[PDB]
C-alpha cells in the first residue's frame, strides 16, 4: 500500500490491525489539525468532549442496528458472582476459554461522536430560533479490521452539529462545504467534494446508499492518497433531515420536528493526509502551510 | 428523476422490494434507478 | 448528597450512565491545562506515546489482568456472524428481543491502564540500554466500577511517565516522581497526603495480595480529602512492578537480566475534579498562583 | 502451644522453594524475603496445616507482619 512507508515514522504496532500507538510527531500534528478546526468554528456553538463509549439504549434508539450492525464494538464484562468469575479465570489459565462467562454491559463504544448529543439536547426544550450548534469529539470505534492506515478500528472523530429547521441545517452545511475545502486548500491538500453514501448493512444497505446518494445527503471531501480512483474520504457533511429530531422529539422555534446536520472531520485521516503529501519532517513543510498550522 | 418525483429512502426500499414482488427477480446501483 | 456532586451542573452532561459524562469546554479547559503542566515536567530523553482506548486482548491477557482483575475488564464484542446472523439479530430486537446474544468477543479490550501496551513495544527493540527507558504514555481507559460519585468513573484519562530498567533506575525513578508530584500538587494548591496503597486486587486470595503489596511497599498514592479526610481521593499512583513485566515480555536490562518497571500515574480527571472542588467553578476566582502555574494568567 | 513451632516450619517450607534465611518469631515476613505469591501460599498452608478458614477482617498487614503475630492470630 502506497501509506505503508509512513508508518514507521508515524506509528508503533499494538498488535492489532487499525489500533496503532502514535508517536510524538504524529500526534503534534493531530494537535494542530485540531487547533485549525477550533479557529473555524462559528460563534455561539456549545463544545462538549465525549468519552469513547456512550449509552447502548440511546444508540439503539438512535436507529444504528439498522445501518451498520457489523461496524458497532459493544462492551462486555465479566458481571457474575465472584465463584462465576473466579471459574472463568481458572479457564484462563488452564488454556481455557473465559469469555464465555462475558455479558453485554450498558455501554457500547462511540461509532461517531455526534450521537450523544441529540439526546442532550432534547433535554432542553424546544430550539431557539435560528437553532442550536454543537462541537463535539469522540474517539470512535468501527469493527473494521485493515492494514491500510487510513482504515482504523480506533480513530478520532471532529464534528461540528447543527439542530433547527430545514434551513438553519442547510445553510450550516453551506457554509462548511465552502469553508472545509479553504481548509484543505491552506493545508496544502488535493482534494475534490463529491456525492457519497454510508456503508448500509446487507442487500437492502446497498439501496438505502443509491438513495442516500440520490437525495444528496451526504458529501466526502475526498483526498487521493493512494490513487486518485480511489481517493479517501477525510470529511463527510451530512443531512440527516428529521431523523434525530423525530427520534428525540427535537421541536424547533415553529413547533416542528427539528432538522439536524453535521461536518465530520477524520483527525487521522487528515494526519495521515498530511504527512503523505507533505512528508515526516515537518521544517521542510511549505511556508503557508507551516504558517496556517501555527508551526 | 426517480428521487425529483418524491420517492425517499424508504420509498426506495420498499421500491426494491415491490419489484421483486410484480415481476420474479432479485447490483443495485445509482443508474439503474 | 455526595460532596462533589454539587460540581456536575458546570463540569459534565448525562450521557445515561453512571460514571460515563460529557464534558463541558469549562472542564476540558482545566483537563488540558493540567496535561500541559504535567508535559512541561516531563525529563529529557522521554518517549512520548499515545495510545487509543482499546489494546490488544491477547496483550492484555498476556499481562496477567485477569488473574488481578477480571471484574474490571471491558472486553469489545461484535457481531462476528454470517450476514443472515446478524440480520437475524436485528430484526430479534425489532421485535422486542435481545440482539445482544448474537456477540462475541472481539480481539480488542478497552484499555484499563496506560501503560500495558508499552512492554511489549519496549521488548521488540531488544535489549534495554544503560540507563533503562523513559517513557510517557497517555490513553482513555475504562474499569468497570459504575458509580454517581463524579471521582469514580467508567471512562477516564490517565497519564503516565513509565521507567523500564535495572532494580535501581526503576527505585530512583519513582523517588524522584515521587518528590515532584508532590510539588506539582503543592503548585495546584490541592491538600494532600502521600501514603502505602494497594490495588484491589479481587476475590479472597486478592486481599493477601494486597497486604503483601502494602508491606512491600510496591504502591504509593497522592490522596486528596475531596469528601473526607478519612475517605480521600487517590489523584496519583507512584508504582514498583518489580520484574513482572520484564519477565512476561522478556525484556532484558543491560546486565542481561529481567528488567524492572515502575510508573507514575496521573488521573486526568480525578485532579481535573480536585481542581474544581478545591477552588471552585469559577476560574477568575482561583489563586493568582494556581492560576499563573496553569498558564491561565 | 506448638502453633508457633509449625508456623516457623510453613515458613522455612515456602523459602525451601526459594532459599533460607534466619526465621524467628519477631522478624518481618516481608524481611525474610516472602513476596506476594509466598504470602498467598502461605495464607493457604496455614489454612490447610490447622484445616480452618481465615476470615476476611483477618487477611490484613496487622495479622501477617511476622511470625508472632500470626501465631496470634490462628
Ligand atoms: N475506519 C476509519 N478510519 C479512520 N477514519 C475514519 C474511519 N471511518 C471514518 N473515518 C473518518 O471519519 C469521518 C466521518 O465518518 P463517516 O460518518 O463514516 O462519514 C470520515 O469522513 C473519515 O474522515
Ligand atoms: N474509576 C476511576 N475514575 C477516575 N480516575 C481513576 C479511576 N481509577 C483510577 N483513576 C486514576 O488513575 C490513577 C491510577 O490508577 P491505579 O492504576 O488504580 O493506581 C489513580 O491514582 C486515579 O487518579
Ligand atoms: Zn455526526
Ligand atoms: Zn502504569
Amino acid at each position: 500500500d502506497p501509506l505503508d512507508h509512513l508508518a514507521d515514522k508515524l506509528f508503533h504496532s499494538m498488535g492489532s490491525d487499525g489500533v496503532y500507538a502514535r508517536t510524538a510527531l504524529y500526534e503534534s500534528i493531530v494537535e494542530r489539525l485540531a487547533a485549525l478546526i477550533t479557529s473555524h468554528r462559528e460563534a455561539g456553538t456549545e463544545a462538549l468532549r465525549f468519552p469513547p463509549v456512550m449509552s447502548r439504549a440511546q444508540l439503539e434508539k438512535s436507529g444504528y442496528l439498522k445501518s451498520f450492525p457489523n461496524l458497532l464494538g459493544c462492551v462486555c464484562g465479566l458481571h457474575g458472582t465472584e465463584r462465576e468469575i473466579n471459574a472463568a479465570v481458572s479457564r484462563f489459565d488452564a488454556g481455557g476459554d473465559w469469555t464465555t462467562s462475558l455479558s453485554p454491559a450498558d455501554l457500547v463504544l462511540s461509532p461517531a461522536a455526534c450521537y450523544p448529543v441529540y439526546p442532550i439536547a432534547a433535554s432542553r426544550g424546544p430550539l431557539p430560533k435560528g437553532g442550536l450548534r454543537f462541537d463535539v469529539a469522540a474517539d470512535c470505534f468501527r469493527r473494521e479490521p485493515s492494514k491500510h492506515l487510513d482504515r482504523l478500528q480506533s480513530f478520532r472523530m471532529r464534528e461540528y452539529v447543527c439542530i433547527g429547521t430545514p434551513d438553519d441545517v442547510s445553510d450550516f452545511r453551506e457554509r462548511w462545504m465552502v469553508r472545509a475545502q479553504a481548509i484543505a486548500r491552506d493545508l496544502g491538500l488535493t482534494f475534490r467534494v463529491d456525492y457519497a453514501s454510508d456503508p448500509f448493512f446487507g442487500r437492502v444497505g446497498q439501496m438505502k446508499a443509491v438513495s442516500q446518494k440520490q437525495q444528496q445527503l451526504k458529501f466526502e471531501l475526498l483526498i487521493p492518497l493512494r490513487s486518485e480512483e480511489q481517493p479517501t474520504a477525510c470529511m463527510s457533511f451530512n443531512y440527516h433531515r428529521e431523523h434525530f429530531g423525530t427520534t428525540w422529539g427535537i421541536q424547533d422555534a415553529n413547533g416542528e420536528p427539528a432538522h439536524t446536520g453535521c461536518v465530520a472531520f477524520g483527525m487521522d485521516r487528515l494526519a495521515v493526509a498530511m504527512f503523505h503529501t507533505h512528508g515526516t519532517d515537518l521544517s521542510a513543510w511549505p511556508a503557508k502551510v507551516r504558517d496556517i498550522l501555527g508551526l | 428523476k426517480l428521487v425529483d418525483v418524491g420517492l425517499t429512502s424508504m420509498d426506495m426500499v420498499n421500491l426494491m422490494l415491490g419489484v421483486e414482488a410484480e415481476f420474479d427477480f432479485t447490483e443495485i446501483t445509482p443508474e439503474n434507478f
